[PDB]
RNA sequence: AAGUGAACAGAAUUAAACAGUUACGAAA
C-alpha cells in the first residue's frame, strides 16, 4: 500500500520534474470529494460519478506526456475495474495520497 | 410570565460566501482555504459565532451615544440582548442562537451538483510586475436555504419591555442583509436574505401578536 | 448617523468579454479555460473580485501624490474607499461590492439565441513561419446587462466629505465604461457600459441628493 | 456504458485515423451544451434543442465517409429516440466522452 | 494629466475579404468556413483580434532596426502600444481595440437585399491535370462602414512620448490601408480605408492635440 | 529515549526560530489522538490510521523548509518501520512529546 | 481532398498565534 509506493514513483527518468502539484487539480479533485461522501450514504445510490471519476484518467492522458508514464507504472486503470464495494473503493483513496505526498519529497 | 418565543427563519444566500475553517487539521486538502463542514457528514454547516458576534457590531454603531472602547461594555439598551461579562445586574443574555444546517439537500441532489463547495481561483499584481503569487480560495453554493431558530425567552420581571425590544431584533435582522457575513466579504461574497421570517410559541405563555 | 445607500446600476457590456475562471475544474467542458458560470445554474455570473481590483487600481494612478510599490498602500484619500492593511486607524473598508447576476434572461430567448458561451477561433504567428500553435478561447455574450448593487455605508463620524466621496465613486466607474474589465481584454473584448446610475435609500437616514 | 466502449472504439480497420479533432467541433458541442441546461429548467420547454441535435447527425453524416463508420458503431441514432425523460437524456450525455477520451489513447 | 483620448473611426471596406473566424458553428449547414457573426442576433461583425496582429506584423518593419522573430521581443519605442511580456518597467498596452458591429444595415435592408454573406464559386488548377477539387468560399457585401473607437490613455508619470505616439498610430492606419486585412488577402480581397480619422475627449483633462 | 533529546534538538543552525507552536498543528494531532486509542482495542483492527501517519511526514515535508531539517536529525520516518506491535508503538508516542518541550524552552 | 497536439514563470504571502472581573459558601 504505503511501502511499495516510495520506490515505484521514483523509479522515472530524466530528472527535473516539470510537472507540478497544481496542473494536476482535475483528476485529483474528484478523489477527494468521493471518499468523504461514500462514507454517508450507500454505494449503489451514486452511479453517476463512478463511471465519469474512470473518464478523467483517460481524457487527461493523451493531452500531456507527463500523465501516461505514471498512470502505466502506478496501474492506475487496473484498480478502477476491482473495486465493486463501498468498503473496496475506501482503500483507493488513501493509496491515491502516496501519489501526490511522495512526488514532492525529492523536488516539486 | 416565562415564555420561550421561537423566531423560525430560512436564511437563503444570495451570493456565496466564505468561512475560514479549521486549518492544518483536515484532510490532505488543507489548502485553498478550508471551509467548516459537519464533522460526521459532509454537508457544510454555518457557525453560530459569526452570527452573533456580526450583529452586536452594527448594532453597537447606530443604538449608542459612546464609542465603545472594549467589547462587554457599549450603552445599556442592546448589552442584554447578548450579555454582558462586566456587569454586575444581569449576566446571561436574551438571544440564543444555532449552528443552521443546509437543509436544501431536498432538491439539491435532483438538479445533478459536482460537489457541495467549489475551489475559486484568484491572484494580485503587485503593481509593478504582472501576475504574482497565484492564490486559490473556497466557496459555497447559491441560493440555499438554513434552518435558523432564535430562542428567546424573558425573565418575567422584563415584561413592560417587550414591544421596545421586538423593534430591534426586526432591525439588526433586516440591517444585516444589506452586509457581507462570514469572511472574505469586501469583493462580494456575503450579503445574506432572511426569507420566511415568523415566529411561534413553543412552551405557549405568551400571546403570538408579531410576525413579520 | 448610518444610513445604507444603495447604487443600483445595469453593467450593460457592449463588447463580449472573457474571464478565466477555476482551470482544469468544470463539468463536461474544460477546454481552452472554462468561464467560471453558477454553481448551481448555468447562467455565467461575472464575479465580483475583478470590479475591486481593476477600479481601484485606475483609480490610484490619478489621484494619488506617490507612486505605489504594493497594495493597501497608495495615498490616503483612497484607503478609507477600499482597505488598509498597514493603518491601525480603520480596517473595513465602506465600498460593499455583490456578484451581478445575469437578468437579461426574462428576453434573452426571444430574439432566437443557441448558447450563453461559444468558441472563437484565435490563434498566432510566429512571423518566421506560417501557423503556430492554433490555440482558441471561449468567450460569453453579446449586449448583455448585470443587476449590480453597490452597498454604500457611513461610520457617523464620516459625515463632514459625503459630497466629496460621490465625485470619486462617479467619475472611478465613468473611468472604467473606457477601459477592458475581466481578463486579456487588449484585443477589444472588455469596455462595459454602466446603464442607469442612480441611487436610493433601503434602511432610510440619510436624504437624496444624487440621482444622475 | 464505459467497459464496452473501450473495445468497440478501438476494433476498427487501418491505423493511422485521418479524423482528427478538427472535424468534430461541431457536433461535440450541442451536446455538451446540453447537459448543463437541462438540469435547470424542464425538458418540455426546451424543444428547439431537442429535434435539432438529431439533424446535425444525419445532414453532416452524409458530407464525409469517416463521419457515418463511427455513427453507425456506436449507435448514436439509436439512443436519441429511446430518450423522452430529463434524467434518461443525462445518461447519454456522459456516454459521449467515451468516443472522445477513449479515441486519443491510441492515437489522437 | 490622466485623459482618456478616443479615436473615432469608420472602416469602410472597398472589397469583401474573407476572416476565418469561429468555423464549423453555422445556422442549417457550415459549408466554405462560416464567417463568424453576433452571437445572439444575425448581424456579421468584424472581430477586433484580427486588427492587432496584422497591424503589429505590418509596423514592425520600419519604426525598428533590428528583425525579431517572436512578438513581445523587438525594440521598445513599438512594443508599448501592444505590450512587453519581458520588460519589467511596462507591461499593461495603452491601446484598447473594439469589435466593430456593421452599422451599415439601418439603410442598407431599405433597399432590398437578401443575406448579409454570399458563397462565391471559385476552383484551382494544379498547372498539370484539369479542373478539379471544387471548392468554394464565402465572402461579405461591400462598402460597409463600422464603428471602430481606439482608446488611448497615458500614465501621467511617462508623459514625455506625446507627439511621439501620434506620428506612429497615423502611420500605422495608414499603411494599413494599402494592404489586406483577414485571410484570403492574395486575390484582391482586403484594402480597408479608414473614413472619417478624428479624435475627440470623453473623460476630460487633457486638450484636444491632435485630429487627423 | 529522553535524554538525547536535549543535545540533538538544541545544535541547529542560526537562532531566532521562525517555527513557533501554531504552524505545526497538523502532524501533531494524530500523534496525540493514537496514543489514547491504541490502548482500548487491538492493534490489528486500526488499520486506516496507521498508513495515514505516515504520510503527514511527507506532504508536509517538502513544503516547509523548517520540517524537512527536524525529520532528518530526529530520525522520524526511521522509527515508522520498526514498529509492528502496540507496545513499541506507545514507545513512539512519548519520543515525539521530547521535541516539543525543549523546543519552546530555547525560544517559542 | 489539403502537418491543425494553448506556449512559457510564481503553486497562497506579510500583521496578530489565551486577553480579564476570580476562588472549601453555612453544622459537629
Amino acid at each position: 500500500k504505503a511501502e511499495r509506493a516510495i520506490s515505484l514513483l521514483e523509479k522515472d527518468n530524466k530528472g527535473n520534474y516539470l510537472l507540478t502539484t497544481s496542473q494536476i487539480r482535475k483528476l485529483l479533485s474528484l478523489c477527494s470529494s468521493l471518499y468523504d461522501r461514500s462514507k454517508e450514504r450507500k454505494f449503489d445510490e451514486l452511479i453517476n460519478d463512478v463511471s465519469y471519476l474512470r473518464v478523467q484518467f483517460v481524457y487527461q492522458a493523451g493531452r500531456e506526456i507527463a500523465v501516461k508514464d505514471l498512470i502505466e507504472k502506478a496501474q492506475i486503470l487496473e484498480a478502477l475495474k476491482e473495486i465493486k464495494d463501498r468498503e473496496t473503493l475506501q482503500r483507493f483513496c488513501r493509496y491515491m495520497e502516496a501519489l501526490v505526498a511522495y512526488f514532492k519529497f525529492y523536488g516539486g | 410570565t416565562f415564555a420561550k418565543i421561537k423566531f423560525s427563519a430560512q436564511i437563503r444566500l444570495e451570493t456565496g460566501l466564505h468561512i475560514g475553517g479549521s486549518d492544518a487539521f483536515a484532510a490532505i486538502g488543507a489548502i485553498a482555504s478550508p471551509v467548516i463542514k459537519d464533522p460526521i457528514t459532509n454537508i457544510p454547516i454555518i457557525p453560530g459565532s459569526s452570527l452573533k458576534g456580526k450583529m452586536r457590531t452594527l448594532l453597537a454603531k447606530v443604538y449608542n451615544e459612546k464609542v465603545a472602547e472594549k467589547p462587554s461594555d457599549d450603552s445599556d439598551i442592546l448589552s442584554r440582548l447578548f450579555g454582558n461579562s462586566k456587569d454586575k445586574r444581569f449576566k446571561m443574555g436574551r438571544l440564543i442562537f444555532r449552528d443552521a444546517f443546509l437543509s436544501n439537500a431536498d432538491e439539491l441532489d435532483s438538479l445533478g451538483v459536482r460537489s457541495y463547495t467549489e475551489v475559486k481561483f484568484e491572484n494580485t499584481i503587485d503593481r509593478i510586475t504582472a501576475e504574482a503569487n497565484p492564490r486559490q480560495i473556497e466557496r459555497a453554493i447559491r441560493n440555499s436555504t438554513f434552518d435558523f431558530e432564535l430562542i428567546y425567552e424573558i425573565t418575567d420581571e422584563n415584561e413592560n419591555q417587550v414591544e421596545e425590544d421586538f423593534k430591534v431584533i426586526r432591525d439588526g435582522l433586516k440591517l444585516l442583509e444589506l452586509d457581507y457575513l462570514g469572511g472574505s466579504g469586501s469583493r462580494g461574497y456575503g450579503k445574506v436574505a432572511f426569507e420566511k421570517l415568523k415566529a411561534t410559541t413553543v412552551f405557549g405563555n405568551y400571546d403570538v401578536k408579531t410576525l413579520n
